[PDB]
RNA sequence: AAACUCCAUAUAUAUAAUUUUAAUUAUAUAUAAUUUUAUAUUAUUUAAUAUAAAGAAAGGAAUUAAGACAAAUCAUAAUGAUCCUUAUAAUAUGGGUAAUAGACGUGCUAUAAUAAAAUGAUAAUAAAAUUAUAUAAAAUAUAUUUAAUUAUAUUUAAUUAAUAAUAUAAAACAUUUUAAUUUUUAAUAUAUUUUUUUAUUAUAAAUAUGAAUUAUAAUCUGAAAUUCGAUUAUAUGAAA
């Protein structure tokens, strides 16, 4: 739960609280985890296995945090139900994540490993005065 | 302490005799620029090279060289430039031309003569015109001849002589 | 690292047989205009070392022609390390000069940098 | 979209139930955007300033000891007096 | 205001259609044969006369290539690219390929080589170069009642003619028919006399069937019959090929409109459906050595379909019909299509090409005179993007920069 | 005036646990040039040209003096004099500032093939700037049988921000099409130009340019769109 506070000012964003969890770190079975992810929708990113959500609905920060916690608990309860509602056959919708990725830029490319030349690298040049000095 | 290696030195020596290679054929580049309009150089380049390809196909010999020759032929070596002449008769004088100016004059004529050809694509028209000039037929030549004749009249109107 | 206009090109030049990779893909795929490719080659062409050096370019910012120019600039600097005696030659060729040509800003009264709105004497 | 529609709708409804957000499958004008809009009134009201600000009147209230002088007011009074003197004073206001 | 001799077309069209191949040097090059690839493994090779005849009819040699540069269209054999593909074709049990690669790498050329090989080895070739013609709506069509699909009886006729002419008649007339066939007659002669044309089982031939000339509404029926006949026969191999198959994959719905104003699906047509059936394990040819060789074109659109069909990307279910058609993928999976990546040119191959071009006299004076040969080759390799043949060719000839 | 100044540039140092990452960056602090050196060739120890070797070394912005033009502003604001004080001061409802003969500037869009239009999802390539009087993502629905595109509606995920959104930049480049143009089409044959060729038949001054003007239907903002706003659709298709 990340809280924000503007020191001298009275910003209306001081009420904003943001819960954020890795979904694998939550105590869930695999079927329930998938269901939880489905329920999350846009809130769950799939590249980083992270689910976060922020609330600005209430006056105070503490209230907002409490509300977020309650939501999380409700989500968990829903995930652990499994009675006449599995969501085994609804694949993970990753459209929002791909849209976000498109908006940003990528530097996925790397230097080819077979192009490397360790033999052409500069070898350690012999410094005799330094060697003499190093008596420790 | 610099410490240049032997192989590097040998490579440098080998390089030394070779002159630095030119980044552009200058006359061609000039032509492409003249063709070009709205900073759309790539399109002008495509047009020019396509035309040169066509020319080559029609008559199998270096197209760039042929174009240069055509320019040399067509470009009038001097122009009868008009003057006010201290508020009197507008006494014309033959004036020598820079290489670009010479080839610029030639190109405009070439373009005009191409524009009389049939096709929709200008590049095709241009290529046909270039082939005709290589073979040896244009009103551009006649215009050049006329210019030269007009320059010949006014022999000693040149100032420094 | 080379720059031109808004472009920035970090380039890894290595002694292996001369192949190119611009920004994690093939050279002809990245730079469609042959002019840009020719420009990129030019530092390797002033030397007789196109084919000698593998080049892994990584560009960011600006447009294609400017990016290509920044890559070229970077390559010349990279080459300079392999043999310092050629540095003068590269400089003479005009590859070691960082091309300063910077986009002029729109001034207030003018429409563009220099383009003023029409004048009217009467 | 090989995945079925009804299932997706059900999932969306469930998600809506979990969070507070409403579930409108038909896509009818509910009026949600009228109320949900944050009301901007206090900020608008606070435009010109804090009306309770110290004035010259108060600088007599707070510090009676110090005989202050409001210069602009004094000038205005002097101008009024001058106008009265030279027959250019304000005409007496009608009451009716 | 136009003469017969003058060039009125646009550039690409002009280069294709105005014979500037006329003024070109004759070149005594070796001949392309798969049986003697060991001799000419990495050398430029002109095609045989018979191959050329067949290949032109099929539609292998295309407009945007630089086939105008030489007396006739020419390729080189490649150990990594063409030879390997040929070996795979020979060896594999399925014999079912899709030629993938980057734009200009030489997919068509590979197709042309495959066709030439098939011609050499006594095989019939049903080539569909440019499916755009049948897929895009620029020729007549009609909903047949017997066959529940839209026939296209201008394109179909042309395709039949190509089949007839590309292939030699001795190989084609070795095939007796399985069934009898009635067709509507459509000769200038015997119109009133012969209202119908009848082909018998044993007496008649596949050549005769091909030569039949009907009204538009029976043309699709004729085509169907021919395909069936070819499937049945085990005497000769049938090479089916479709180049620019990328267009087919992407253009799922044609430009044709049915009675109600909405677009007709590609599989609701005769030609596209037939093609799909051939691709998949459905219209199975009786003989072995009977292949389908598809080819992508960089010209056409790219999307998730073809990668998903092959072993490339996992199947995202949420991507749209426009960017991913699953039916086509399913069809591709059904008929086990093993893809073939065309590799880019090696340095040696590039050098060999450049040498050939020099011999033919395509190189410019600035390239040849006053320049080291190895250095020139290296520059060419650099400018092509490390051996894209088309790009290299463009740099060589269409540069003038 | 120049210079110091700012932007931009090159280099160095510092900082950033390289998940707020773009280190190919950002920002503080320096150093750097109004560049230097040498050989020659003309004119008189120097100054212009050329050549060479040393360097990343090449711009833009702000600053526009004195006086003058009784130049502009009392409608940013203030003040002198003067005039109005049941009115020349103050509030509401509507109308006007958008009226239209001719005329005058600035622009925008055009008058088609060295130029216009369709398309282009392992989404070709930017920068600068905005988002608590908000920015509005994904996705569903309708226009629209597929879907995409474009436009609305439905509903708000994320972020008050190097973190999310506005926003997959566009020309480019590539295939396709393009009337004027019997410079094409389609029926036959034809064939080693087959997304094509040849033969013989039939294909007879504003368009498949432009987008003014108008008709109807919807949508958006707002309490309200008649005078007098902005979109979308189906028609209308001047002039040039
Ligand atoms: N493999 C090969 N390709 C060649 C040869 N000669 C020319 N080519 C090129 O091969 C290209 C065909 O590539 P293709 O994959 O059909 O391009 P696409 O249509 O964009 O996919 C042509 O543009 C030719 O220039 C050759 O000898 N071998
Ligand atoms: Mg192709
Ligand atoms: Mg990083
Ligand atoms: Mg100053
Ligand atoms: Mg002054
Ligand atoms: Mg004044
Ligand atoms: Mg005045
Ligand atoms: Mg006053
Ligand atoms: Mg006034
Ligand atoms: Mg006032
Ligand atoms: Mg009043
Ligand atoms: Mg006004
Ligand atoms: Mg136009
Ligand atoms: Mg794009
Ligand atoms: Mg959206
Ligand atoms: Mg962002
Ligand atoms: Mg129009
Ligand atoms: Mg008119």
């Amino acid at each position: 739960y990340r809280y924000t506070s503007y020191v001298g000012e009275e910003h209306p964003n001081s009420r904003k609280v943001v819960l954020s969890v890795k979904t694998k770190e939550l105590g869930l079975e695999e079927k329930s985890l998938h269901k939880f992810r489905i329920l999350a929708r846009s809130r769950y990113d799939h590249t980083t296995d992270i689910f976060k959500m922020s609330s600005d609905k209430f006056e105070h920060a503490s209230q907002n945090a409490r509300y977020l916690h309650d939501i999380l608990q409700r989500l968990l309860a829903e995930s652990k139900d499994l009675t006449e509602d599995d969501f085994s056959d609804v694949p993970l919708d990753t459209r929002h994540t791909i849209a976000k990725s498109l908006r940003k830029k990528k530097r996925d490319y790397e230097f080819p490993e077979h192009w490397k030349r360790p033999e052409d690298a500069p070898k350690k040049k012999f410094d005799i005065v330094d060697q003499l000095l190093s008596t420790l | 302490k610099i410490k240049p290696t032997a192989e590097q030195l040998a490579q440098w020596e080998a390089l030394k005799s070779v002159p630095i290679p030119p980044r552009k054929n200058a006359t061609l580049d000039h032509i492409t620029n003249m063709i070009m309009r709205h900073g759309k150089k790539e399109k002008a380049q495509t047009i020019l090279s396509r035309a040169l390809y066509l020319v080559y196909c029609q008559t199998r010999q270096d197209p760039i060289q042929a174009l240069e020759k055509s320019l040399d032929e067509l470009a009038p070596l001097m122009m009868t430039k008009t003057f006010n002449t201290g508020v009197a008769k507008a006494s014309v004088i033959p004036v020598p031309l820079n290489k670009r100016q010479r080839n610029r004059i030639a190109w405009n004529w070439i373009v005009q003569s191409a524009n009389q050809r049939v096709s929709s694509d200008f590049a095709v028209r241009l290529g046909e015109e270039l082939t005709a000039i290589a073979k040896g037929t244009s009103s551009a030549f006649e215009k050049r001849d006329q210019i030269h004749k007009t320059a010949i009249a006014h022999r000693a109107y040149i100032q420094l002589k | 690292v080379g720059k031109r206009k808004s472009s920035t090109a970090k380039v890894f030049v290595v002694r292996g047989t001369g192949e190119i990779l611009v920004n994690g893909r093939q050279l002809n795929d990245y730079f469609l205009k042959m002019k840009d490719r020719e420009s990129i080659m030019y530092p390797l062409q002033v030397i007789e070392s196109v084919g000698k050096y593998n080049i892994f370019a990584t560009t960011s910012g600006g447009g294609p022609t400017g990016q290509a120019e920044s890559i070229m600039h970077a390559i010349a600097k990279a080459l300079v390390v392999f043999n310092p005696l050629l540095k003068s030659r590269l400089h003479k060729a005009g590859v070691l000069t960082r091309d300063y040509r910077h986009v002029e800003r729109k001034k207030p009264g003018k429409k563009k940098a220099r383009k003023m709105p029409t004048w009217v004497k009467r | 979209m090989n995945v079925p529609k009804a299932r997706l709708l059900k999932v969306a409804e469930l998600s809506a139930k979990i969070f507070d957000q409403n579930f409108n499958p038909s896509g009818i004008r509910t009026g949600s955007k009228i109320l949900n809009e944050r009301l901007k009134g206090p900020s608008v009201a606070s435009y010109y300033g804090n009306p309770d600000i110290l004035k010259f009147r108060h600088l007599k209230t707070l510090y009676p000891d110090i005989e202050f002088v409001d210069l602009e007011e004094q000038y205005r009074l002097s101008m009024v007096e001058a106008k009265k003197r030279r027959g250019k004073g304000a005409p007496k206001k009608m009451k009716k | 205001r136009v003469t017969p001799g003058s060039l009125y077309k646009n550039w690409t069209n002009t280069t294709h259609t105005a014979q500037l191949q006329q003024t070109a040097v004759p070149l005594a090059l070796p001949i392309f044969n798969f049986d003697d690839i060991s001799k000419t493994l990495n050398k430029v090779v002109s095609y045989s006369n018979k191959q050329y005849k067949s290949l032109h009819h099929l539609g292998s040699f295309k407009k945007s290539q630089f086939n105008e540069l030489f007396q006739k269209p020419v390729c080189l054999v490649r150990e990594d690219a063409t030879n390997s593909f040929l070996k795979k074709l020979v060896s594999h049990p399925v014999k079912k390929f899709i030629i993938t690669g980057e734009p200009g790498v030489g997919k068509t050329v590979l197709l042309s080589q495959a066709h030439a090989y098939a011609v050499d080895s006594k095989q019939i070739i049903i080539n569909i170069s440019y499916p755009e013609l049948f897929l895009n709506g620029r020729n007549d069509f009609s909903y047949d009642d017997d066959l529940k699909l839209f026939i296209q009886p201008m394109y179909l006729k042309k395709l039949i003619r190509k089949i007839l002419k590309a292939n030699d008649p001795a190989l084609l007339k070795s095939i007796e028919l399985s069934k009898d066939y009635k067709f509507s007659n459509a000769n200038p002669k015997n119109a009133s006399v012969k209202p119908f044309v009848t082909l018998n089982k044993t007496k008649n031939t596949v050549l005769d069937l091909l030569s039949v000339m009907t009204h538009p509404h029976n043309r699709g029926k004729l085509m169907k019959a021919i395909i069936d006949e070819l499937s049945v026969q085990s005497k000769v191999p049938i090479m089916f090929t479709v180049d620019n198959f990328s267009k087919v994959l992407t253009t799922a719905y044609s430009a044709y409109r049915n009675t109600e104003n909405k677009q007709i699906y590609s599989l609701d047509l005769q030609m596209g459906k037939l093609m799909m059936d051939i691709i998949s394990g459905e219209t199975k040819f009786a003989n072995g050595e009977s292949s389908t060789i598809l080819a992508i074109s960089g010209v056409d659109r790219t999307n998730k379909t073809l990668p998903v069909a092959l072993g490339k990307i996992p199947v995202d279910p949420y991507v749209t019909r426009y960017h991913y058609e699953p039916k086509f993928v399913e069809l591709l999976q059904k008929g086990n299509v093993t893809e073939f990546e065309v590799p880019k040119l090696n340095k040696q191959e590039v050098n060999e090409l450049i040498d050939y071009y020099k011999q033919s006299n395509v190189l410019l004076d600035k390239d040849i005179t006053g320049k080291k040969w190895e250095n020139l080759i290296d520059e060419k390799y650099f400018l092509s993007g490390n051996g894209n043949p088309r790009e290299l060719l463009k740099s060589l000839v269409l540069s003038h920069r």
